[PDB]
């Protein structure tokens, strides 16, 4: 009885070892937006005459 | 000065032997104990760095 405790121990011992690291690569990305409509900012100013 | 007789009738000699057998357990139960904790440390623990 005594040594199954002796022997659980020693493998609880063994037991924490650290296998890996997970984690995300997400900095330094942002969403991108979408422009549906070219900017012209033109207007055509004609007399009334049109000349 | 006042020193006393020292009486050793039979219930003081009775009650030591009743002491000796609790002191053989517990002499006994005190190396099984010794016993399983030189085995844990040599198994589960080793040295330390700085």
């Amino acid at each position: 009885e005594d040594m199954a405790k002796i022997y659980g121990a020693v493998a609880a011992v063994s037991k924490n070892v650290n296998s890996s690291v997970t984690y995300e690569v997400k900095r330094g990305t942002h969403e991108l937006i979408k422009v549906p409509t070219i900017p012209h900012n033109l207007v055509l100013i004609q007399s009334d005459n049109g000349k | 000065f006042a020193l006393a007789q020292i009486n050793a009738d039979d219930e003081f000699i009775g009650a030591i032997d009743k002491e000796s057998a609790e002191y053989l357990d517990e002499y006994a139960t005190l190396a099984r104990d010794i016993s399983n904790s030189l085995t844990l440390v040599k198994a589960a623990f080793g040295p330390l760095e700085r």
